RNA sequence: CUUGAGUCUCGUAGAGGGGGGUAGAAUUCCAGGUGUAGCGGUGAAAUGCGUAGAGAUCUGGAGGAAUACCGGUGGCGAAGGCGGCCCCCUGGACGAAGACUGACGCUCAGGUGCGAAAGCGUGGGGAGCAAACAGGAUUAGAUACCCUGGUAGUCCACGCCGUAAACGAUGUCGACUUGGAGGUUGUGCCCUUGAGGCGUGGCUUCCGGAGCUAACGCGUUAAGUCGACCGCCUGGGGAGUAC
């Protein structure tokens, strides 16, 4: 549920927690953990290549199963868990043959639930089937783009995709951005919407929360000196420039998609 | 209001059937009414007025117009 | 147990699949202790207006006494099976076993 | 005249397209009770039946070409 | 250049204007004419006579195609709705079927608000 | 609503006789059962105000009846509300 | 004690409420075919759209909202209100015969709940319409009416608001008092001889007697004759305003 924190301090007054008691209060499944050291937005030349990344909490990496290849063997959802590496919640499932695996949790999904990937798999939340098998119109998540590659689209909290059409070897997807995109009908897709939909209702309430999530403070170009940014700095607060990135390319409205290899798949570019 | 002109039917006759069919269907009336949005209150009020006037007129004709006019 | 009355229209190219389908649905109902009060394959029939650009749908009628859970399952099967173009599960009060006007 | 008076019809059946065709016009529209003379309860029943039939493509929604 | 012999006359008869459009039985338009293009504006193009001369003009235009039978589909509430068909018949087609296709909604979109005049 | 057989069972339990239906205890029991049954429905459908009106009427009737019992015969009242587990 | 009030049994009609599916018509937009100079609009124009191919016409697709005919001074609901079809959950009214309880009732200051539309918060959605706004007309002016556009909003979820000519301008409950013509929904008898004859309940529309009323009018659904309880009024303004 969403819970407004009482204003006992100016730090808590604006905080809104999304608290889900169904999550596992305990340690994660240790075989599926592995190390996940932080970058600080720096590449292999040691240079900051993405600003505003740094610090935050230590985080183990859950090994979530986006491929979803255990076809036929039915699994049962043991428990929902908190994943620090993503907005969505994950689900620890137990396959009849003894293997455990993490999957993205879909909506409504809970402990003891039964799921199945495959072609014969029943059309119900958390089941995974080639998109030719899924009825046209169905809402799907964790959608693959290249057959066998592993779900890439609609992984984030409460996200989903509409299968608006199936013409031959391709399904047309209405992606969450609004974008219409052709995808191979052999691409895998998990039924239903991805869980924790209230994620967006959370309000951090203070600078520290962002810091905890590893987000360093953004400095406005107009605060800087002319040497530092194309928005320089004048006497008082001047601006007079057309807005631009730090590297001098018009911001706000200028399109940047440069990709002729994939335009054939883009049925309609997003709007609004 | 579909009409098909039968064998040895004159054109004027065909036109007459078509007009009659349209009138019976009530297409023109429907379109005219649906030209602008009548408010629900307006629709109710109009209906009430029509009912009252019709009833009153009928009563007046049948029962009130049973006297020597001259 | 609520008396229902199902009528489902099937794609005429899949008309050959209809006997098996009838058997399956009836079997499920019986399995779930559902009675079958009338069962009328009306066959291929001319549609009053074109549905999905195709004419002549294959009509099947089925008056049944079953539980509502099984009715729900049947409805779900109808909706997901890309064979049944239309369906119409409709509650009825009694055992309406007498033959229908379309067969009559 | 009210056809059902001779029966006192037990229930109007949406599958009885033969008689519902008396209660729809050439254009497929439902005939008024005042014009056909149906009793009000029966008229409602018949209207429901016509709607159901239209759903099942037993009757047409309109007089159009197909 | 082509011949078809049998066409459809789509008479769109709004209150302001009449559009006549002769087409092949499939839907492809051959020639059209309006009271506006026929030389009538305002009070004069919203009349039956204007519709009639529009019809005559349309018939002349599709004379190349040599259309002999013709079914007429009348749409909208209009001053012509009759003049056009009369004119067409006079122009000398055999009128086979006359159908009304005025699009009535089944309580759908809200109409615009009432004019206060 | 409450099924016929269930109603009969309630009548038999609290009814002096199986043809007794008007007895206060029976009436209270029937109301209580109906109210309990409807709890699930209203949990599901919080905006069903009309139905909740009906439920409220049931509650009021039960209260009035219970009050009548209290003034008339205290022992019966005490036993009944212990049997049913109703506050006051 | 059983006549008021309630319970049980069996049926009945109903846009009563909540949830979930679905259908067809139509508008809009998108892509494509045909096709060519107009379309649109008005009292008359112009803005607008169209030779970058519109409007018209056929095909396919997307999406939202609302349910033609039936439809009715018809029905249901305490009121607000409720209108395609299907299912699931669910409240009330009414009739039939009985059986049961045995005054358990009526009204209600405070209190509590429900309460159109507009409006507000958060998150969606957005076809049509359309406050604001823009341009075109009209005009002495035109911050309007008319025209072309058009954003909040109208829709959905969950909260708030808490008001309307929320009206029957008519508080609730009960009893009594001449009639006529209907509508709707039960039910008893009559051979239903036919759609039909004679009853008996419920809700409902109009007309009208006595009586009442300032009159208008109301008139067995009273504004008649009475009883219980509540709410409210005491010249117009100031003012349902200030604190
Ligand atoms: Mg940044
Ligand atoms: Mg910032
Ligand atoms: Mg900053
Ligand atoms: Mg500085
Ligand atoms: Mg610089
Ligand atoms: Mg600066
Ligand atoms: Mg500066
Ligand atoms: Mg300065
Ligand atoms: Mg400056
Ligand atoms: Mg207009
Ligand atoms: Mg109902
Ligand atoms: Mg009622
Ligand atoms: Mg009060
Ligand atoms: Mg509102
Ligand atoms: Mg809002
Ligand atoms: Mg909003
Ligand atoms: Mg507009
Ligand atoms: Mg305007
Ligand atoms: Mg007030
Ligand atoms: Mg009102
Ligand atoms: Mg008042
Ligand atoms: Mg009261
Ligand atoms: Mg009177
Ligand atoms: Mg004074
Ligand atoms: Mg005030």
């Amino acid at each position: 549920a969403v819970v407004k924190c009482k204003p006992t301090s100016p730090g808590r007054r604006h905080v809104v927690k999304v608290v889900n008691p169904e999550l596992h209060k305990g340690k994660p499944f240790a075989p599926l953990l592995e190390k996940n050291s932080k970058s600080g937005g720096r590449n292999n030349n040691g240079r900051i290549t993405t600003r505003h990344i740094g610090g935050g909490h230590k985080q183990a990496y859950r090994i979530v199963d986006f491929k979803r290849n255990k076809d036929g063997i039915p699994a049962v959802v043991e428990r929902l868990e908190y994943d620090p590496n993503r907005s969505a919640n994950i689900a620890l499932v137990l396959y009849k043959d003894g293997e455990r695996r993490y999957i993205l949790a879909p909506k409504g999904l809970k402990a003891g639930d039964q799921i199945q990937s495959g072609v014969d798999a029943a059309i119900k939340p958390g089941n995974t089937l080639p998109m030719r098998n899924i009825p046209v119109g169905s809402t799907v998540h964790n959608v693959e783009m290249k057959p066998g590659k592993g779900g890439q689209l609609a992984r984030s909290a409460g996200t989903y995709v509409q299968i608006v059409a199936r013409d031959g070897a391709y399904v047309t997807l209405r992606l969450r951005s609004g974008e219409m995109r052709k995808v191979e009908a052999d691409c895998r897709a998990t039924l239903g919407e991805v869980g924790n939909a209230e994620h967006m209702l959370r309000v951090l309430g203070k600078a520290g929360a962002a810091r905890w999530r590893g987000v360093r403070p953004t400095v406005r170009g107009t605060a800087m000196n002319p040497v530092d940014h194309p928005h320089g700095g004048g006497e008082g607060r001047n601006f007079g420039k057309h807005p631009v990135t730090p590297w001098g390319v018009q911001t706000k409205g200028k399109k940047t998609r440069s990709n002729k290899r994939t335009d054939k798949f883009i049925v309609r570019r997003r709007s609004k | 209001p579909v009409i098909k002109v039968r064998e040895n039917e004159p054109f004027d006759v065909a036109l007459r059937r078509f007009k009659r069919s349209c009138e019976k269907a009530g297409v023109l009336a429907e379109v005219r009414r649906r030209e602008f949005y009548e408010k629900p209150t307006t629709e109710r009020k109009r209906a009430k007025a029509s009912a009252v006037k019709r009833h009153a007129k009928k009563l007046a004709r049948e029962n009130a117009r049973r006297t020597r006019l001259y | 147990m609520r008396h229902y009355e199902i009528v489902f229209m099937v794609h005429p190219d899949q008309s050959e699949q209809v006997p098996g389908m009838i058997e399956r649905y009836t079997a499920a109902i019986t399995g779930a202790e559902g009675k079958i009060h009338r069962l009328e394959d009306w066959g291929r029939r001319q549609l009053a207006y074109p549905i999905n650009k195709l004419h002549k749908a294959h009509y099947v009628l089925m008056n049944v006494e079953a539980p509502q859970e099984v009715i729900d399952e049947l409805e779900t099967t109808f909706r997901f099976n890309d064979a049944v173009i239309r369906s119409m599960v409709m509650r009825t009060k009694h055992a309406v076993t007498e033959a229908s006007p379309m067969v009559k | 005249f009210c056809r059902f008076t001779a029966e006192g019809v037990q229930e109007i059946d949406y599958k009885d397209i033969a008689t519902l065709k008396n209660y729809i016009t050439e254009s497929g529209k439902i005939v008024p009770s005042r014009i056909t003379g149906t009793r009000a309860k029966y008229q409602r029943q018949l209207a429901r039946a016509i709607k159901r039939a239209r759903y099942l493509s037993l009757l047409p929604y309109t007089d159009r070409h197909q | 250049r082509k011949q078809v012999s049998d066409g459809v006359a789509h008479i769109h008869a709004s209150f302001n204007n009449t559009i006549v459009t002769i087409t092949d039985r499939q839907g492809n338009a051959l020639g059209w004419a309006t009271a506006g293009g026929s030389g009538f504006r305002g009070s004069r193009k919203s009349t039956p006579f204007a519709a009639q001369v529009a019809a005559e003009r349309c018939a002349d235009a599709v004379k190349e195609y040599g259309i002999k039978n013709l079914e007429v589909m009348v749409k909208g509430p209009g001053p012509g709705r009759e003049s056009t068909i009369r004119a067409l018949n006079a122009a000398g087609f055999r009128i086979t079927n006359i159908t009304d296709v005025t699009p009535i909604p089944h309580n759908g979109c809200r109409p615009p608000k009432k004019r206060r005049v | 609503s409450l099924s016929t057989e269930a109603t009969a069972k309630i009548v038999s339990e609290f009814g002096r006789d199986a043809n007794d239906t008007g007895s206060t205890e029976v009436q209270v029991a029937l109301l209580t059962a109906q109210i309990n049954h409807l709890q699930g429905h209203f949990a599901e459908h919080k905006k069903d105000h009309h139905s909740r009106r009906g439920l409220l009427r049931m509650v009021s009737q039960r209260r009035k009846l219970l009050d009548y019992l209290k003034r008339k015969d205290v022992a019966r009242y005490t036993q009944l509300i212990e049997r049913l587990g109703l506050r006051r």
